[PDB]
RNA sequence: GUGAUGCAUGGCCGUUUUUAGUUCGUGAAUGAUUUGUCUGGUUAAUUCCGAUAACGAACGAGAUCUUAACCUGCUAAUUAGCGGCGAGUACACUGUACUUGCUGCUUCUUAGAGGAACAUUGUGUGUCUAACACAAGGAAGUUUAAGGCAACAACAGGUCUGUGAUGUCCUUAGAUGAACUAGGCUGCACGCGUGCUACACUGAUAUAUAUAACGAGUAAAAUAUGCUUGCAUACUUUUCCUCCGCCGAAAGGCGUAGGUAAUCUUUAUCAAUAUAUAUCGUGAUGGGGAUAGAUUAUUGCAAUUAUUAAUCUUGAACGAGGAAUGCCUAGUAAGCAUGAUUCAUCAGAUUGUGCUGACUACGUCCCUGCCCUUUGUACACA
């Protein structure tokens, strides 16, 4: 099991791997950074 | 004029004959237009019983509808139609201005 | 100019195998902009040799029943993988793919005793292996398919036994050795 | 007498009065075995 | 008002019915016909409406009914067919026939093509079930007619 | 002036009317900007790229597509374009240029000029598909 | 996002020369800005068609639908309610029995059409068949498309 | 007589078998018989060649038929289009998108007659025989792909529950005939089939966008008069496909419209996979929709043992499946739907049709099953 959390070189999978998070949260993070598959630097 | 029939070659022959008749005189005849052959397909299962690897057989009664136009008087068209003809080719004449 | 994906040109690519060149044609008429060719690659024995490698990869990806006959999706996935390769682990993705292919073929196989492998067959195996591994990685993980596939490709290029395909190849080789 | 107008037992084969397996397309109303025998005379030729 | 498809099928059905009626009536006739003493027949049709194989079959059936030695009859039929200029024939008679169990008996003369659209074209076939002592005897006659040319031949001059 | 040819992939006949004009190129009433999916877009544009965008500033093109699915339609369109441009060249422009264009097309691939002859084979009884029979348990 | 080097010029005149989804979105936005069309009563807790077994999840889906309808109208000569329903059909998974195609809930569509006619965008033609676009409405749509194109160019 | 008997039969169908096999004339070798019909090569093929106590036939194969494949830019033009052109409505430059009204071309649309591939030319392998492999040309090079047709002989295969094809025996008014009223074929500790749906993230969810092909579509009810809900009389749309307009969350309803059909349903688009953008986020989870509970309809004389449909809710098994075993080689597998058949109503079936379009052979006799020569047999019900 791996119950990831919500309350606390860019791709969603990577984000998930790193800080242990839901991928909706990863997406949100990505969006924030910027401010159906993803690629960011 | 609409020529409905079951037998292709016969129908074709009939069409040819009518064309020939037309070519005599006085007839602005549009060429024979054969229509989309709406094929009656029956897929029956062969074998009365349920024995044997159930083979079907696609029958096809393929009706040939044929169509042809003219600018003429009724009697003349009737005369033209009289090529003798027989029970096989079903003829229908339309004598409308429209 | 002639190009693939309007991005990776494959005039820069290199090979250095001979046999593999003979087998896989990325050539003058096997130039292509997007994998989807409606080519007649299986009406002859060796007509699969003319086939571009990207197309083959896409086909391989296409596997597994509930995802079968979804060419476009596969193509998209491969594009994504290529992009990833370009970005992270920076190199011409085509070159990487080629390297992976070179790596991938088991050179000797077992039979009912050890025998050698034709180049085309080896290439095919490599193509299969890479896709299968990727699929495995994807299945009931989270990661995503494109990312996983990309990772696999990179591993193949490296020639490192962390990925599955390479491991399989190694195993096969070992078996062959044991046989003869 | 009970409603015999809409059901399998309502109508029958033209040929042999059988209520089972009637080709009811195009108002042929022949049970299929019989049709198979008379497909020649009706003008149903097997091509493909 | 009735549609073309519907009409055609109906016509076919009518034809079939007519044929069956003729068969029922004319046990004493060399029947083939289907193109329209006879007065009654005409009346019946009105009420309803608002060399050859079939003939040979009928003849055979009649002979059977009369009560011949079977084989002899078949031979005679074959001879007749030959006389009438047939390139080939075939008769089968299966059923009870003398013994209780089984017994299908072939009677070929000239060559009889079976497979292809040529078969469909260049053979007339017919099937009658002659009811007899303790069941039915099963005629099937098959005649290959004079061709308008067969696909197998390549006649060099 | 104006030239009408077709493409053909599976069922999906794309009829390309190639006329004298400014160089727009369209489908029924829509620009080739659309087609539909972004991925396949290149399969329609490819002949143009091969021949050069300047060569088609003399030639307007309209394309009427009918029948088939998506990919097949695209292929048909491509085929129509390939036949179309070349046909135009053969008539109203020179022969050498036409030949050159043909050569270019050949070098790229088949399917642009010559058609894909494949078509859905009839399903057979005892199964769902053409070959695929049902199942025996013994 | 959409833009790219193409081998031709685009006559950005009518809506058929615009990318669809984006255009629809823009139209929805415009509608919202206006407050030209309402959101009846039942809209906020209805299901768009048998097959959906679930609410829209878009908030301003009605507007989007309306926009789509407009586009459809522009595309075709005379278009009914049934046709519209057919257009906005999806696959209905019947759980265990295999999927069928599912006709949309037509009521909402009808309501939308009514609203449009009230506002003066669509037109029930006594000749021919059911409700096409009204000329003014068409013009407006064209203008909007043009605007969108301009924006994209910018 | 949908009684008994398919081991009494007819016809029809299945399998042996879609494989290549069956037979004759004469000749030759006490008899059954053999030869022909074969050591070999070749073929999809007793298909050919070559050898030869045989030579020569005939059916079967092949040919033929039907489609699908590409052309005549010859034959034809509606109920198909393309233009031609008026009339506009929008915007571009100095044409483009869209509707109403009028009427040379045949590329697309329909469908008749023709054409085209024969291993043609090129090069290999082959008794340089029949033939094969490769290359070019070409729409096409595995008889181009697919069917249809189906010899001889059977099986004691199936079917008398398809038949007024049909024998005998039974039954014939307290009928095993017909007709009516329910009930049952669907009942369930369990075993074996054919399927459907799943087990998720290449995915569900929800919006948006895209785009098929084959098709198939015409005794009961309404309204008024006369009398006691019933009958009688008069009169006319409706019985199937549904456009469209309104009501209805939904299903459906009511009103009307076209269509006896290349005209209308509807088809320059009736579908889903597609694709694009959002919500999820690997958690029996929004994967999954079993089982259940309660309505609103429709069909029907009649819906409970729930016809089906819809709405709300119920959230089961299942984390890719053991022993076994099926199907398949190019528009094929698989996925995705959909038309038709049954149909008063009801596809999870069948049968067609399309759409997305893989992998892997391009062979071999290892298994399995057929066939052949030799061989052995005490089997011939093999
Ligand atoms: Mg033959
Ligand atoms: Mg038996
Ligand atoms: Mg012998
Ligand atoms: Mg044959
Ligand atoms: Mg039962
Ligand atoms: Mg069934
Ligand atoms: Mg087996
Ligand atoms: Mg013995
Ligand atoms: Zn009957």
């Amino acid at each position: 099991k791996l119950n990831h959390a919500v309350f606390i070189v860019i791709t969603p999978s990577a984000i998930a791997e790193k800080y242990k998070v839901n991928l909706s949260v990863a997406r949100a993070v990505i969006n924030h950074l910027a401010d159906s598959q993803k690629l960011y630097t | 004029i609409a020529l409905t029939s079951k037998n292709l070659r016969a129908i074709e022959k009939v069409c040819s004959d009518i064309m020939k008749g037309a070519k005599e005189k006085n007839l602005n005849v549009s060429g024979p237009v054969r229509l989309p052959v709406k094929t009656l397909r029956i897929t029956t299962r062969k074998s009365p019983c349920g024995e044997g690897t159930n083979t079907w057989d696609r029958f096809e009664l393929r009706i040939y509808k044929r169509l042809i136009d003219l600018y003429s008087q009724c009697e003349v068209v009737t005369q033209m139609t009289s090529i003798n003809i027989d029970p096989v080719v079903e003829v229908e004449v339309i004598i409308t201005d429209s | 100019d002639i190009k693939l994906f309007k991005k990776w040109s494959y005039e820069e690519i290199n090979i250095a195998d001979l046999s593999l060149v003979d087998c896989i044609a990325v050539s003058q008429k096997a130039c292509v902009y997007t994998p989807h060719t409606a080519g007649r690659y299986q009406k002859k024995r060796f007509r699969k040799a003319l086939c571009p490698i990207v197309e083959r990869l896409v086909n391989s990806m296409m596997m597994h029943g509930r995802n079968n006959g979804k060419k476009l999706k596969a193509i998209r996935i491969v594009a994504y993988a290529f992009e990833i390769i370009h970005l992270m682990t920076g190199e011409n993705p085509l070159q990487v793919f080629v390297n992976a292919v070179q790596k991938g073929g088991p050179r000797e196989d077992s039979t009912r005793q050890a025998v050698d492998v034709s180049p085309l067959r080896r290439v095919n195996q490599a193509i299969y292996l890479i896709c299968t591994g990727a699929r495995n990685a994807a299945f009931r993980n989270i990661k995503s398919i494109s990312e996983c596939l990309a990772e696999e490709i990179i591993n193949c290029a490296n020639e490192s036994s962390s990925s599955y395909a390479i491991k399989k190849k190694d195993e096969i080789e070992r078996v062959a050795k044991a046989n003869r | 007498v009970h409603p015999k107008k809409y059901g399998q037992g309502s109508r029958q084969c033209r040929v042999c009065s059988n209520k089972h397996a009637i080709i009811r397309k195009y108002n042929i109303n022949i049970c299929r075995q019989c049709f198979r025998e008379r497909a020649d005379i009706i003008g149903f030729k097997k091509y493909r | 008002p009735i549609s073309k498809k519907r009409k055609f099928i109906n016509d076919g059905v009518f034809q079939a019915e007519l044929n069956e009626f003729l068969a029922r009536i004319l046990a004493e006739d060399g029947y083939s016909g289907v193109e329209v003493r006879i007065r009654e027949l005409t009346s019946l049709v009105q009420k309803r409406f608002f060399l050859c194989a079939m003939a040979q079959a009928e003849s055979l059936r009649y002979k059977l009914l009369k009560g011949l030695a079977v084989r002899r009859a078949c031979y005679g039929v074959l001879r007749h067919i030959m006389e009438s200029g047939a390139k080939g024939c075939e008769v089968i008679v299966s059923g009870k026939l003398r013994a209780q169990r089984a017994k299908s008996m072939k009677f070929r003369d000239g060559y009889l093509i079976s497979t292809g659209e040529p078969s469909k074209r260049f053979v007339n076939t017919a099937t009658r079930s002659a009811q007899l002592k303790q069941g039915v005897l099963g005629i099937k006659v098959k005649i290959m007619l004079p061709t308008s040319i067969l696909p197998d031949n390549i006649s060099v001059l | 002036k104006r030239v009408q040819t077709f493409g053909k992939k599976k069922t999906a006949v794309a009829v390309a009317t190639v006329t004298n004009g400014k160089g727009l190129i369209k489908l029924n009433g829509k620009n080739l900007d659309l087609v539909e999916p972004y991925i396949l877009k290149t399969k329609v544009y490819e002949p143009l790229w091969l021949i050069g965008s300047g060569k088609l500033k003399n030639l307007d093109i309209r394309i009427r597509v009918k029948g088939g699915g998506q990919t097949s339609q695209i292929y048909a369109i491509r085929q129509a374009i390939g036949k179309g441009i070349i046909s135009y060249y053969q008539k109203y422009v020179d022969e050498s240029t036409k030949k050159e264009l043909k050569d270019v097309l050949l070098r790229y691939d088949r399917s642009l000029l010559v058609g894909d002859t494949r078509r859905c084979e009839p399903k057979k009884f005892g199964g769902k598909g053409a070959r695929a029979r049902y199942q025996k348990s013994y | 996002r959409l833009l790219e080097p193409v081998p031709f010029v685009k006559t950005n005149n009518c809506i058929k020369d615009v990318d669809a989804d984006l255009f629809i979105r823009s139209y929805a936005t415009h509608l919202k800005l206006h407050n030209k069309i309402t959101y009846p009563k039942w809209c906020t807790f209805v299901k768009t068609g048998k097959g959906r077994k679930l609410a829209p999840l878009n908030e301003d889906w009605y507007f989007i639908r309306a926009s789509s309808i407009l586009r459809r109208l522009y595309l075709h000569p005379d278009i009914g309610v049934g046709f519209l329903r057919r257009q906005f059909s999806s696959k209905q998974r019947r759980g265990v029995a295999p999927n069928h195609t599912s006709l949309a809930s037509g009521k909402i569509l009808r309501s939308i059409l009514q609203q449009l006619e009230n506002l003066g965008y669509v037109e029930q033609n006594p000749k021919k068949k059911g409700r096409r676009l009204t000329t003014k409405g068409e013009n407006a749509i064209n203008n909007f498309a043009r605007y969108i194109n301009k924006k994209v160019y910018n």
